[PDB]
């Protein structure tokens, strides 16, 4: 059985599709707020950014999820829309400030017991 | 049709406004969101108890009422009657507080600002009335889920009448400058009405129900401590518009000297907290001379007191509206969930119902009407 | 050249222009039959990403009911030549 | 019992039509709020001379906290960690060892003034009356770092504010 | 029972189970379950389905009108397979009463929004999205109402942390404020204040 | 007659028997469409035969609202539409169907 109730999309096809169109909204948007916040940043870092965020998602096999995960980015898109944010809202997707964690076991050996 | 972000209680409003109106009104909250119902299942019920002075702090003593009247729901216990007439007296002194802040912060921003100080005075006044019950000014947390925390200082009613019998004449100074004041009235008058319907669906409570002609006061028909004792009236607006709430404020205020004058005169002998060990701490004479006094004290001050299991709304008349606590409880002693619901919520919602075709001017004195305070709105 | 209609050829020009305009397909290996998948390694992504040039350029907007099933340059000088009603 | 706040219907005859002409014509109201001003100007403000003159307390007042100690000399505290325990800020931290005598003993006792609400449950709580919320109220800072306060500052400011705590305790201990 | 007990009433009691005795018989497709405490609160436990049908019986009904939403909250109990428990509380004035409708969701499940039946519930609508992730279909307007911009998580829910993941700072070399991983310089002390010997024979459980 | 009957926005009925006769007997034709055994029905047909025998013998308004039990007759009025838009809504619903499902097997089981 396992019959769920849906909320947007009935299969992973329209799913895709809902996906698709946030993802054109984004990279039309991406200029707009480059330009409007006076960001340091380029148009080609900011989309690729919108790129590498889609991207996390890319393993969810769930229609629900994704439709959730595309209910989610198209808040935070009009969120974006209304400069409801300030800069540092934006910037915060870059993580300027922080330093680059290592990732090769020796490096982590030696800065401390983290695994 | 420009659209405009009025940014920074404290308050973000993004509106459209086409020429003079205002089309539309979306006001943005959470800058003062500290997640309190988060904390509080963190804390003991006790250690609980003062979030509820932070939560609305122009009335606390209102909402130490709500929390410890939703407690005793839960636990099946009733305080001392003393306990209750100090509750309800203390209740009525704090409601003099919130109405005078309003009315005042509301003449102020329409540009009055003389009553402000006139009336301040007499807030500094009960701020020492709450200091010498509990030394502190404003976060009390005098009232305790069994009662009060400790009994009256010596010399206090006599101050309180005295302070209460010129009071009187406070007020009617106050409606001296405003009440029949031809500009007071022209920024007043016929703004923001809402109907009976709309106010009842908008989820209001309050001044904002009474204001639209409805009779409607929990007090009354659902009175909680010692007020089914105490008779009062209830003023009743008949237009709905902010200067309708103004008069139901200040008749508010009458009254409210009204039951602080006769809760003064029938005040009984007795204790100030339930004499059950298990909920209340014992005196400190006790716990030093007694076994099971110390074995209480240190119980109810390590661990706390459980609670049966359950789930209750408790709300009250908090001199904003209905002030209500949906407490849920698993049978230990910190709280499964605690949800607050304050009447400047609602009110913050209907806002933009409220003002359609409206002046820009309109929006600060609709917002002053609804007597908006953010730590409740955002908790 | 003030203004003549728009020529099977000259339509074929502008979409491979716009496309070695990507920075992620080199010139040497796409033609006007290759596919995207996998004469040249792109996923859906890069297929919108594709689409939105082409709009830009031509001005008209392409819903996305029709536009997944462009999927070589071919079917897409076909879609513009049947939109903009041009024939031969 | 209700009462209607705005249900007054003005009389319709020639002399209120009048009169109220007049009061639009002449500003009647106006010089009355004028007025009312005018003799609130005449009377003696309320103000106090600060810092000369200082506002009324009671008692019961929560201040600066202190840690007080038995009239042979040997602190109070005991280190039985209610207070600790029913902080609702957290802002008491203790630790505690046998001392050299064998006495039970506090080796830490800090309280973050920055992180305390001054609700008063710590000096209530105590079963020995050793940490108080005492009377004094003017002790700001000018660095974040000295609001901190350890053991040394707490027994210090017992030491500073002994008298008047106890004269206070004295007074009020028989409503607790 | 001594002046230290609650005063019991029963008149209201029976009143409150024959309501609810009424209504589970007016809607038998919806309503699962009827409660009347100790204390003389009604609740109704409900199917999700029935949320727009039960909540507008009782706002329009001769005999129940309950005409007021006083308060609109989610519940979060790990334990249950549908995680989250929805609570309406509904204030009729003209039988001066009080109702509470209980609804229950998890993660993906979506609720009808019941911004038709009682406008008030809007931005309590919202609370709930912003707290614990209920997502409420057909609803005018739904978005964030108390968190940061770009927040990521509920934190009403009970397996996020009480800090938090990230803390605010201000930084001089962007000369803006910036989000870092959060690190406390004391961190918080957990009590175990729980205790053995139960409290309350009346509530104990089945061994199973 | 009076005026201002108190309720900002709700306006005096003139002639109010023959708008309550009016809804009342909608109400009635509305319910008639229900299936016998329905709770909903009888309960409801019930009130408003009840409601319809009290509004027509008492020629007065305010005995008639003393009567009724809800004061203010326009609010009556109120309720009559209410009520009717109730028993549309309910008649397009069907609730009178036996449970869509069980719940879970420990859903409502407190505490935990
Ligand atoms: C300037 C600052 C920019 C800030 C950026 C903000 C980022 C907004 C994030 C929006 C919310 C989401 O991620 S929405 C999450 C997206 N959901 C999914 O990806 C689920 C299914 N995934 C797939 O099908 C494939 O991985 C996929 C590659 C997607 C399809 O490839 P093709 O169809 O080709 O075959
Ligand atoms: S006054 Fe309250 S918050 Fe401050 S240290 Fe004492 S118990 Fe803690
Ligand atoms: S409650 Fe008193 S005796 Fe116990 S640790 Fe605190 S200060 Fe010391």
């Amino acid at each position: 059985g396992t019959s769920v109730k849906p909320i947007f999309s009935r299969d992973m096809n329209e799913a895709k599709r809902r996906v698709r169109e946030l993802y054109r909204a984004w990279y039309r948007e991406v200029p707009n707020t480059v330009h409007l916040f006076q960001l340091d940043i380029s148009v080609k870092q900011g989309r690729d950014k919108v790129r590498e965020m889609f991207m996390k998602n890319a393993h969810v096999t769930d229609p629900r999820v994704v439709d959730l995960l595309v209910i989610k980015g198209k808040m935070e898109l009009e969120e974006t829309i209304n400069v409801w944010k300030q800069r540092t809202h934006i910037m915060r997707f870059f993580h300027e400030t922080e330093a680059p964690r290592p990732t090769d076991f020796l490096s982590k050996f030696y800065v401390g017991h983290d695994p | 049709n420009l659209t405009l972000n009025f940014g920074p209680g404290v308050l973000r409003l993004v509106m459209e406004l086409s020429g003079e109106m205002v089309r539309k009104c979306d006001p943005h909250i959470g800058l003062l969101h500290r997640g309190t119902e988060k904390l509080i299942e963190y804390k003991t019920y006790l250690q609980a108890l003062p979030y509820f002075d932070r939560l609305d702090y122009v009335s606390m003593m209102c909402n130490e009422q709500a929390y410890s009247l939703a407690v005793e729901k839960l636990l099946n216990i009733q305080p001392p009657p003393r306990a209750q007439w100090i509750r309800v007296l203390f209740g009525e002194i704090t409601r003099l507080l919130n109405h005078i802040m309003a009315v005042t912060t509301h003449a102020l921003d329409i540009g009055a600002m003389t009553p402000f100080f006139w009336m301040f005075e007499e807030r500094e006044k009960m701020f020492e009335f709450y200091e010498r019950v509990s030394g502190a000014r404003m976060h009390a947390a005098y009232i305790r889920p069994g009662g009060v925390h400790q009994d009256l200082p010596l010399g206090l009613l006599d101050d309180i009448y005295e302070f209460s019998k010129n009071f009187s004449f406070r007020i009617d100074e106050l409606e001296e400058m405003l009440t029949n004041n031809r500009i007071w009235r022209n920024r007043t008058v016929d703004i923001g009405v809402v109907t009976a319907e709309d106010a009842l669906n908008y989820g209001f409570s309050g001044v904002m129900l009474r204001g639209s002609g409805i009779q409607w006061d929990l007090r009354k028909t659902q009175p909680y401590d010692v007020y089914d004792q105490v008779e009062f009236d209830v003023p009743i607006g008949s237009r709905g518009d902010c200067y309708d709430r103004y008069l139901c404020r200040v008749e508010e205020m009458r009254q409210s000297l009204r039951i602080i004058s006769q809760c003064l005169n029938k005040m009984p002998p007795g204790e100030i907290k339930v004499d059950d060990a298990k909920v209340s701490p014992p005196k400190r004479a006790e716990m030093k001379t007694s076994m099971e006094s110390l074995i209480h004290h240190f119980k109810l001050y390590t661990e706390g007191y459980q609670v049966p299991p359950g789930a209750t709304y408790t709300a009250i008349e908090a001199p904003k509206g209905e002030f209500g606590v949906y407490l849920v409880s698993d049978g230990s002693s910190r709280p499964y969930r605690c949800k607050i619901k304050a009447p400047g919520f609602a009110h913050l919602a209907g806002l933009d119902k409220m003002s359609k075709g409206h002046m820009l001017a309109d929006v600060v004195a609709i917002i002053g009407t609804q007597d908006i305070v953010f730590g409740e709105v955002d908790r | 050249s003030d203004a003549p209609p728009l020529t099977l050829e000259a339509i074929k020009d502008r979409v491979l222009y716009v496309l070695k305009l990507y920075d992620k397909i080199d010139p040497e290996k796409l033609s006007v039959n290759s596919h995207f998948m996998k004469d040249l390694g792109l996923d859906s992504l890069d297929q919108v990403e594709i689409i939105m040039a082409m709009e830009d350029e031509f001005g008209f907007e392409i819903p996305d009911i029709d536009a997944e099933k462009l999927m070589c340059p071919q079917e897409i000088v076909d879609y513009i030549a049947d939109k903009k009603d041009v024939y031969e | 019992t209700y009462k209607f706040v705005n249900m007054r219907e003005p009389s319709m005859d020639m002399k209120s039509v009048t009169d109220r002409a007049a009061q639009t014509l002449l500003w009647t109201e106006l010089v009355r709020g004028l007025g009312m001003t005018l003799s609130y100007l005449f009377r003696e403000p309320a103000t106090i001379n600060y810092p000369f003159e200082k506002g009324p307390l009671s008692p019961r007042f929560r201040g600066e906290h202190a840690l007080r100690r038995y009239p042979s000399g040997e602190e109070r505290c005991i280190a039985c960690k209610l207070c600790e325990a029913v902080c609702p800020a957290q802002a008491i931290t203790i630790e505690a060892e046998p001392r050299a005598d064998g006495s039970r003993r506090t080796t830490r006792y800090d309280i973050d003034m920055t992180k305390c609400i001054y609700c008063g449950f710590c000096q209530e709580a105590c079963p020995v009356d050793a940490i108080v919320e005492g009377p004094n109220f003017e002790f700001s800072t000018e660095t974040h770092e000295e609001l901190l306060y350890n053991k040394e500052k707490l027994l210090n400011n017992g030491d500073k504010w002994e008298a008047e705590i106890a004269a206070n305790i004295q007074a009020d201990y028989l409503y607790r | 029972t001594r002046p230290t007990i609650r005063p019991r009433n029963d008149v209201v009691h029976k009143q409150l189970s024959a309501f609810g005795q009424y209504v589970a018989e007016i809607l038998p497709k919806y309503v699962q379950q009827v409660q009347v405490s100790c204390f003389n609160e009604l609740e109704i436990f409900i199917h999700p389905d029935g949320v727009i049908p039960v909540l507008t019986f009782l706002r329009d009904h001769t005999n129940a009108q309950f005409k007021s939403l006083a308060d609109l909250t989610a519940v979060d109990v790990p334990t249950r397979q549908n995680r989250f428990e929805i609570v309406y509380n509904l204030l009729s004035l003209r039988f001066n009463s009080r109702i509470r409708v209980k609804t229950y969701t998890d993660e993906l499940t979506p609720i009808e929004s019941s911004v038709t039946v009682y406008k008030a519930a809007n931005w309590y609508e919202r609370e709930i999205w912003d707290m614990f992730g209920v997502f409420f279909a057909n609803h005018p307007d739904l978005r964030r109402i108390l968190t940061d911009y770009g927040f990521e998580g509920h934190p009403f829910r009970k397996d996020f942390p009480l800090s938090g993941y990230v803390e605010l700072r201000y930084d001089d070399e962007v000369k803006r404020v910036v989000a870092e991983p959060v690190e406390l310089a004391q961190e918080f002390r957990k009590f175990d204040l729980n205790s053995p010997w139960e409290a309350f024979p009346a509530y104990r459980q089945p061994p199973e | 007659l009076k005026k201002t009957t108190g309720l900002v926005g709700l306006a005096v009925c003139e002639t109010p028997h023959e708008r309550l006769k009016i809804l009342y007997t909608k109400i009635l034709d509305v319910l008639g469409q229900i299936p016998k055994n329905a709770a909903y029905r009888k309960y409801t047909e019930q009130i408003t035969n009840e409601k319809l025998g009290m509004v027509k013998a008492e020629p007065d308004v305010k005995k008639l609202e003393e009567q009724l039990q809800g004061g203010q007759i326009e609010e009556v009025i109120l309720q009559a539409e209410n009520e009717l838009s109730l028993a549309r809504k309910m008649l397009r619903w069907k609730p009178w169907e036996p449970l869509v499902e069980e719940p879970p097997a420990n859903q409502w089981k407190w505490p935990i």
